[PDB]
């Protein structure tokens, strides 16, 4: 009955390594499945500083993106906060973003664009 | 219980015979078709989401 | 910064609200009066005070403290009672010559009249630092240190100045640390929320096998460090002799003593009775005043501290468990805290609920028996650390099937009863097998059983004999005794002896508070070995009052060895229980034949 | 998360860094260069911490916390042992033995060096007693036995000395009788010659028969036995033939 | 000087934020009497006061006001005893002021004087069973529980009457080497109950040590709420600062407990279970954090409090939560009343959990510990034979039953009957025990020492 | 714009109207902390929603906010099995990434797959008394009762335990034709229960078959909550991916139910009885409607919660709504627990609704349901009868109490009794339950087919 016993215990030891293993093979899957979502989003954050460097092509993607974030807020005052290389495009680009966001919003257009 | 608790490099010899050499081609598959995901990515962070 | 709009009752109004959180504890008007603010509505602020609000005006000031209401973690804390606010009773007896706080006083969370040495540990310039690890050693007593000086958790960076080998206040700056530029400056006293529960490495199931000095308990059940055991109370029915007898016998590295919601007797006795008795860890320095930590608050006092005094007890010892070392945390009792969050409850506003208790009481006592635990230290080091909760469950609603204790048994996995004839009878404790149980035993006792037990078959003999012989009580008072089997007169003799012998304890030496497992495994077995030789001797033909008049000086000798010292088989085994078996035997094979 | 394996990345190179000054745990290292190698570069902890959320480092808390403590329990191990140093080889097989048990909480080689850190440790704020300086000659030479025979391996004169220094650590000063009884024992029942040549210096062992010959020389009131007992007080070293022709003449 | 309006005991009145909490005001009226009250709450230019005379009568645009610009407080002296008292600190015989000469406050704690110090030095106040089985000391509390069957503010100015004559007599046993003072305090009770325990307590000669506070019941609830503080704070004071013992009774609890069910009644705050309030609680900490022992321990502050149940149910919280905190209790019987017995107090169901620490040597009996078991184990046989003998009936009754029997209706009309004029000391009622328990013989009797047994049988 | 203010666990933030109905926003501090809840109140103006990190420490005027735009959703893949996470779906517990190939919202159900048939296929656990008194099928959903005091833990651990072995035996009788999977979610319950439980499951083998997710008391109770709507919508989505039968244990009940009655004072929302609010009812129900069979006619969601009552009583709103809505219960007894007989679970009370569909020709005995029906009502004549017979004692008892006791102490010891691992089939536990039913006579037997007992006696 005694040899019975540790017999059963050694049983449920041996399933007790045999679930570690398998543990430790979905921690390396896991482990290549992150280097290879990092791989993709680091291709991905690098392909959009590559454009973001831009300064004559940036302008109407960012006309887009104030135009885009000036919905989810309707004022008809909001301050646009960027870099010290984007003020300039905003600046230059501030009439077609009130005209380009007066457009799709009738309850409460921009009047003026400012540049904190 | 000698045949189960011999050695505590048995679970990673288990485990690398397991998938250490199909990850090349799951990584190989995900970085060669990276251009695909990532032409649309790149295009749609220049347009509004 | 705030000012004060209102005050209705005793929770006062302030506005100005303007960044103020609803955690952070601060301080209304000049006289520094103790306060939280529970709630915000507006710009007003809802702050509920836990003392008088006489003397307050329209138009104080406000002022907070800068972080939540929690406990400090220094050196010096053994020998010194404190509150659950962190207010000093020392420094009101000096100053103010009371012992209750007064209203418009206030004293520091830290006594700054006493000083330690801090020396540096394996942290050079230039060393990497996390949360938990051990930076040096600060000195808590005057015998030996036990306060190890730790990072904060959750922070991490560069120790740029080491400070050298000296003695230094509280207040001082010791160390500095950097991370992403001049981060902060760095103190031996250090801040924990008392609502926040502390960070570990990681957790696991309690299996340590450590004792807590009590011999009838630790017999009847295998004692872990680590879990969550509850025992009933009667408000002064014999849970304070247990529990003194239990920290004062207990061979830990630490102690923590909660009063929560006490009357205030029992206070002053378990203080002034501390420093009286004598430790059994090597030691003649006020072992059970110095090696313990005393935090009282009685009755006459605010409901935030008698409510943070179980918070802070479980903090300071879950930061004794993360220094690396065990701590038994005793908090008695669960029901002034309970009362007290329904009395703060219905003064602040909140609803009521089933039986008059809150709903937050549920969640509450799920995470004070969840905060304590036996797990790995937090930190580099990865040292081995346990935390024993023993709360005391009492009646708060009229009766004892409030859901306090209800849930707290459901949640509990050890119950531990206490007879009130028991405990007339100067029996300490006076739990029964039949009226307790716990799942617990199959680690301590595999484990334990792994080390050199044989408690595993002397424990399921000695309960299933005690339960044997306390149907047979019954039995053989209703029935008689002169048409009974010879093997229950046994039965009961080896109970009434067992349990006599073993529930009979009230501290009366030095050798009745603290046994050690051999000793009681031996004497387990020995009762064992003569219950079973006597049912197989009057088994084979023989008579009771053969064996009975047979044995003569053996059951004498074997109930007196209590009283004896330890140190008889190399320096804790029993020798007098070894050779018991030979007579035993050589009494058993004479009865039979 | 990720701080904690980072702090336990930089704690576990620092501290085999600080372990070995002279680069010679290999086989310890060689399971540690993973670790060793984001230590042995110019790297901030969020470069570490974003390098380990994204999957291009280690991010097993369960095994850097395992392999920190079977470091700090081998830190711990070495320098517990001072000055007697032990071998390298000797160190890298005790490392490899306890690294071959998953258990870090049952060990003996863990309680053992808690014991003798607890008895090492009480031994510093304690004044010169004689039980004292026998569980000071008892803690040299259980240090001299661990390091020459290592903690990997049982051994009956690390176990009756962990015993003896434990029960001498647990008296206090009213049992002199049984703590020079004790020591009277344990000397007559040590195999070796002097077990505190070498070890100990010359003035703790003249010190040491100094207490038993002083112990027994005001015990007996007569002149033959304190003329005789007298003459032995001149030997430095101790030795068993000194405490048996002691404890001959009492 | 503009009343908004009032709903209920509370008045609402429209007035500046200058004045604190807890601030004493005065309201003129126009028909030519003037009324002080306590604020109750300060807010931003609005609060809710209540007056502590009347609480209607008062107009809405014609009243005036004005602030006093001091805190609510009581003035302490050692001249307070031998004077009659209101509940608001005003003397109603028409003599002279108080004239105190400290400052303390009656809403709070002034220092809050509580040692550190265990249970002893055990006095007597006049019970025989109650001082003598569940006799508390300095610094313990122990509450009396009784029922709408019984004239608990009868037994309450007994026992307040009856403390006092024991000092002379236990001034020779090394008992009380000091002045010693009473403290009572009325709340809820009538003129000729006040009158006949004033003319009780001032017929035995116990007028001069102890002091009188009667409160009417068509008063405010914050003067009826507020009567016990200036009595403990008086205790308290009396008991610090002259070094003398001071024993403080409180009657009563359910007046209280009514008066304090009846506030908040306008605020935002509400009651609890079974139409009480949920701060009951902090309310009896309150009162139970201005007695015992203070730093320096010369004097006690006792404090002994008479509740009475209004329905005799165990499913309220001011018998569970005054028992709770407390350590011990005491119960009255209907059926010993009933009898024509005073006090008709039953020593079965009572029981004292800091009886040991209470009694020592030099300041009580040796053989009182020992005297209250037997009597108490020699009752609970007396019950069981007593209801044993009816069932086995008068013919096969055992000698046990009898012999208990006798000794507990002896005992019933012997030691628990006392005299309303008469004070009788523990050393008297241990005699008078004794002579109970000689009908015992020596065998039947293993609850003392033998030498105690046999000098004292 | 900025949070006005802060009430209980939910945070009262003013906003502008652009968010939907359930939400995801995100709330920025001023510490370096960001919070992400739902929202569960929108107002013109204002907004109230729960935050599933933190209950306490928010900003007024130094915080800031920002709109996700995205509503509510839990990421489910079809390699959750073999991982651990928290109460809110993250990987910091040292297990898998929470990445998933599939992403749909939760408003109450997923696609609604509702079962439209009854449920044929019947799952065993291992237990002669649970599976034979309660036939449990394919979308049935039984609950195990428990008390303060008995081991729920050990139960639920051998009826996860047992899982993997009674279900190869089960598969060749036609009552699975599919792989099964384990959902395990940790509510309200210690350390010591999880890694028990954790340690029984990686030691049964079914470590990389289950999942793990772990909430503690300490957590916010809105993720406590929100863990089990989570936990059922990736079992219901890996059973309807993959077409297999998932087992998903719910425990504590008590928990769940104390994490949506711990917000009812603080809030709008008028409570029913008990504490608890009036649509305890709906979140109750909302987890019974996930299960049933799925989509394809070859998966099914199976649902086992574990229930334990705070106060031991049977009248209760947890233990009879929570009964009421799922089909039966298994009810565990304390005097069976406290005789030594495991498991403590008594089929008395214990019913199956849907057990004669989970019965029929080629997976179970066609006459187990008369000789389950026989033995439930002589297992309730047995216990009357051994209650009369107990109360009676031997001068008046009958002559089928005798039987009734006997068979019911026979069957109580021998078909209750039974190990944590040992595996045992219904046809072996109707044969020994013939024979254990066989003592009866013919004349008493009259709740079975004339047929079935001339078959077999």
């Amino acid at each position: 009955g005694n040899f019975k016993s540790k017999l059963k215990k050694a049983m449920l030891s041996q399933q007790i390594t045999k679930s570690t293993i398998a543990n430790k093979m979905r921690l390396k899957v896991l482990s290549a499945r992150e280097q290879s979502l990092d791989g993709i989003f680091e291709e991905t954050k690098e392909k959009l500083s590559g454009i973001a460097n831009n300064r004559d092509e940036y302008k109407p993607i960012l006309q887009s993106l104030i135009v885009e974030a000036l919905l989810k807020l309707l004022e008809p005052k909001a301050i646009v906060k960027a870099l010290e290389r984007d003020v300039d495009l905003i600046e230059s680009m501030k009439d077609d973003i009130m005209r380009e966001y007066g457009e799709k919003a009738q309850r409460a257009p921009l009047e003026e664009i400012v540049i904190s | 219980e000698q045949k189960n608790a011999g050695g505590v490099g048995e679970l990673e010899k288990k485990a690398e015979a397991g998938v250490q050499g199909e990850l090349a081609e799951i990584k190989k598959i995900a970085e060669k078709k990276k251009d695909d995901v990532v032409k649309i990515l790149i295009e749609t962070v220049i347009k509004p989401s | 910064y705030g000012a004060i709009y209102s005050v209705s009752g005793p929770v006062v109004i302030a506005e100005n609200m303007i960044g103020c959180a609803m955690y952070e504890l601060v301080k209304v008007g000049h006289d520094n009066l103790v306060g939280e603010v529970i709630r915000i509505d507006g710009d007003k602020a809802t702050i509920q005070v836990y003392e008088e609000t006489a003397g307050l005006t329209v138009g104080d000031p406000v002022l907070r403290t800068g972080k939540p209401l929690s406990v400090e973690l220094g050196p010096g804390l053994m020998e010194t009672i404190y509150d659950g606010i962190q207010r000093p009773l020392k420094a009101i007896k000096e100053e103010s010559q009371s012992i209750y706080i007064p209203r418009g006083i206030d004293t520091p969370a830290l006594d700054r009249t006493i000083k330690w040495q801090f020396t540096p540990g394996k942290f050079q310039v230039g060393d990497h630092i996390s949360g938990g690890d051990i930076y040096g050693s600060v000195f808590e007593n005057s015998l030996i240190s036990s306060h190890k000086i730790l990072l904060p958790p959750r922070s991490r960076g560069t120790i740029t100045w080491i400070a050298p080998a000296g003695e230094y206040t509280l207040d001082e700056k010791i160390l500095e640390v950097e991370f992403d530029g001049k981060k902060s400056d760095f103190t031996l006293y250090h801040t924990w929320p008392v609502r926040v529960p502390r960070p570990v490495t990681e957790k696991l199931s309690a299996d340590y096998p450590l004792l807590t000095g009590q011999r009838v308990l630790d017999a009847l059940f295998p004692c872990v460090q680590g879990g969550t055991t509850c025992i009933p109370g009667a408000f002064g029915c014999g849970k304070t002799v247990i529990s003194q007898s239990l920290s004062k016998y207990s061979n830990s590295d630490a102690i923590i003593y909660v009063g929560c919601g006490e009357r205030g007797n029992e206070m002053a006795e378990v203080l002034m009775e501390f420093p009286e008795l004598y430790t059994e860890m090597s030691g003649t320095k006020e072992p059970i005043m110095k090696r313990t930590t005393l935090v009282a608050n009685t009755s006459n006092m605010p409901v935030a501290a008698r409510e943070a005094s179980i918070y802070t007890g479980i903090t300071l010892a879950e930061y004794f468990r993360d220094q690396g070392k065990n701590v038994s945390m005793i908090a008695d009792s669960s029901s002034r805290w309970a009362e007290a969050l329904r009395e703060i409850s219905g003064r602040l506003g909140e609803m009521p609920a089933d039986q008059g208790f809150p709903a937050y009481l549920g969640a509450k006592l799920a995470s004070f028996y969840e905060r304590a635990g036996k797990a790995v230290a937090l930190g580099s080091p990865d040292r081995t650390g346990s935390v024993s909760i023993v709360a005391a469950v009492s009646p708060a609603g009229g009766d004892f099937s409030d859901p306090v204790t209800t849930a707290t048994l459901g949640i509990t996995q050890v119950f531990w009863g206490l007879d009130k004839k028991l405990a007339q009878r100067k029996h300490f404790p006076s739990i029964n097998t039949s009226v307790s149980y716990s799942k617990y035993t199959n680690v301590l006792n595999k484990f334990y059983d792994s080390n050199y037990p044989e408690f595993p078959v002397l424990r399921d003999r000695m309960k299933e004999i005690l339960s044997n012989a306390e149907e047979l009580e019954q039995v053989v008072q209703l029935v008689g005794k002169s048409a009974l089997s010879d093997s229950d007169k046994i039965t009961l003799d080896v109970a009434t002896l067992i349990k006599e012998d073993f529930l009979q304890q009230n501290g009366y030496s030095t050798y009745d508070a603290f046994c050690p497992i051999w000793k009681t495994f031996d004497m387990m077995r020995a009762f064992i070995s003569y219950h079973d030789e006597a049912q197989k001797a009057v088994a084979n033909g023989a008579n009771w009052s053969k064996l009975a008049d047979s044995t003569g000086d053996v059951k004498h000798a074997v109930s007196s060895s209590k009283f004896f010292e330890p140190s008889r088989g190399e320096k804790e085994v029993h020798g007098e229980f070894e050779k018991l078996l030979s007579t035993m035997q050589e009494r058993f094979a004479e009865s039979t034949d | 998360y990720h701080s904690q394996v980072v702090g336990k990345i930089g704690y576990i190179a620092r501290c085999m860094q600080t372990i070995d000054p002279e680069n010679n745990l290999k086989k310890i290292r060689e399971d540690y260069q993973d670790v060793l190698i984001w230590a042995e570069k110019n790297y901030r902890f969020e470069e570490i911490l974003e390098a380990s959320k994204s999957g291009k480092c280690p991010n097993d808390l369960d095994a850097l916390s395992r392999r920190s403590l079977i470091l700090l329990e081998l830190l711990r191990l070495v320098s517990s042992i001072s000055p007697f140093k032990m071998k390298l080889d000797l160190i890298e097989s005790q490392y490899e033995k306890m690294k071959q048990h998953v258990n870090l909480w049952k060990s003996d080689y863990h309680v053992k060096l808690n014991q003798l850190n607890q008895l090492t440790d009480y031994l510093k704020n304690a004044a010169p007693t004689p039980k004292n300086n026998f569980l000071r000659a008892m803690t040299s030479v259980l240090q001299m036995q661990i390091a020459q025979y290592g903690i990997t391996e049982d051994n009956e004169g690390i176990n009756q000395l962990f015993k003896l220094g434990l029960h001498l650590l647990a008296m206090a000063n009213e049992k002199i009788d049984e703590q020079y009884h004790l020591f009277k024992g344990y000397v007559k029942d040590q195999p070796e010659e002097s077990p505190f040549e070498g070890i100990l210096p010359a003035e703790d062992q003249k010190i040491l028969v100094k207490t038993m010959i002083d112990y027994a020389m005001p015990k007996l009131s007569s002149k033959v036995l304190q003329d005789k007992l007298s003459a032995l007080s001149s030997s430095d070293v101790l030795t068993k033939t000194l405490l048996d022709s002691i404890d001959r003449i009492v | 000087n503009t009343v908004s309006g009032v709903n209920g005991p509370l008045v609402i009145l429209e007035k500046v934020k200058f004045p604190r909490y807890n601030e004493i005001v005065n309201l003129t009226l126009p028909d030519g009497t003037v009324r002080q009250g306590q604020v109750l709450e300060i807010r931003g230019d609005r609060a809710i006061v209540q007056v502590f005379e009347g609480t209607s009568g008062i107009d809405v645009k014609k009243t005036t006001v004005e602030f006093t610009g001091e805190s609510l407080r009581i003035p302490v002296s050692e001249d307070m005893l031998g004077r009659i008292f209101d509940g608001s600190g005003r003397p109603i015989d028409n003599g002279p002021k108080v004239f105190a000469e400290d400052y303390l406050d009656i809403n709070g704690s002034p220092i809050n004087p509580y040692a550190r110090i265990y249970p002893e030095e055990m006095i007597s106040t006049g019970v025989s069973a109650i001082d003598t089985m569940n006799s508390i000391a300095r610094g313990q509390k122990i509450p009396i529980f009784s029922a709408s069957g019984l004239p608990h503010n009868e037994i309450a100015a007994q026992i307040c009457r009856q403390a006092g004559l024991v000092r002379p007599t236990k001034d020779v046993h090394d008992g009380h080497e000091e002045n010693f003072s009473i403290v009572f305090a009325a709340m809820g009770v009538n003129l000729e109950t006040a009158r006949f325990f004033k003319q009780d307590f001032e017929e035995n000669g116990s007028l001069e040590r102890t002091s009188l506070f009667l409160n009417l019941a068509n008063d405010p609830t914050i003067e009826r709420i507020i009567t016990p503080r200036l009595a403990l704070t008086t205790a308290e004071y009396l008991a610090y600062q002259t070094e003398r013992h001071v024993l403080t009774i409180l009657t009563d609890m359910s007046s209280y407990a009514d008066a304090l069910r009846e506030v908040s009644a306008a605020r935002e705050e509400v009651p609890g279970r079974r139409g009480y309030p949920g701060y009951m609680y902090t309310d009896l900490s309150t009162i139970y954090e201005r007695a015992g022992r203070v730093e320096g321990r010369n004097g006690s502050i006792t404090q002994i409090p008479i509740l009475t149940m209004p329905n005799d149910d165990i499913t309220h919280p001011i018998p569970d939560l005054t028992g709770y905190i407390t350590e011990g209790q005491i119960f009255v019987d209907r059926q010993l009343h009933n009898k024509g017995i005073y006090p008709p107090i039953n020593v079965l169901p009572s029981l004292s959990r800091l009886m040991k620490s209470a009694i020592g040597e030099g300041m009580t009996r040796k053989d009182h510990g020992d005297v209250s078991n037997q009597l108490y184990a020699k009752y609970a046989i007396g019950k069981d034979a007593a209801a044993m003998k009816a069932v086995v009936g008068e013919e096969a009754l055992s000698i046990e039953d009898k012999l208990s029997l006798e000794f507990l209706e002896k005992f019933e009309k012997t030691f628990i009957t006392q005299g309303a004029y008469e004070d009788r000391t523990v050393f008297e009622s241990l005699d008078q025990a004794w002579s109970l328990l000689r009908i015992y013989p020596k065998e039947m009797l293993n609850r003392i020492s033998p030498k105690i047994l046999d000098e004292f049988y």
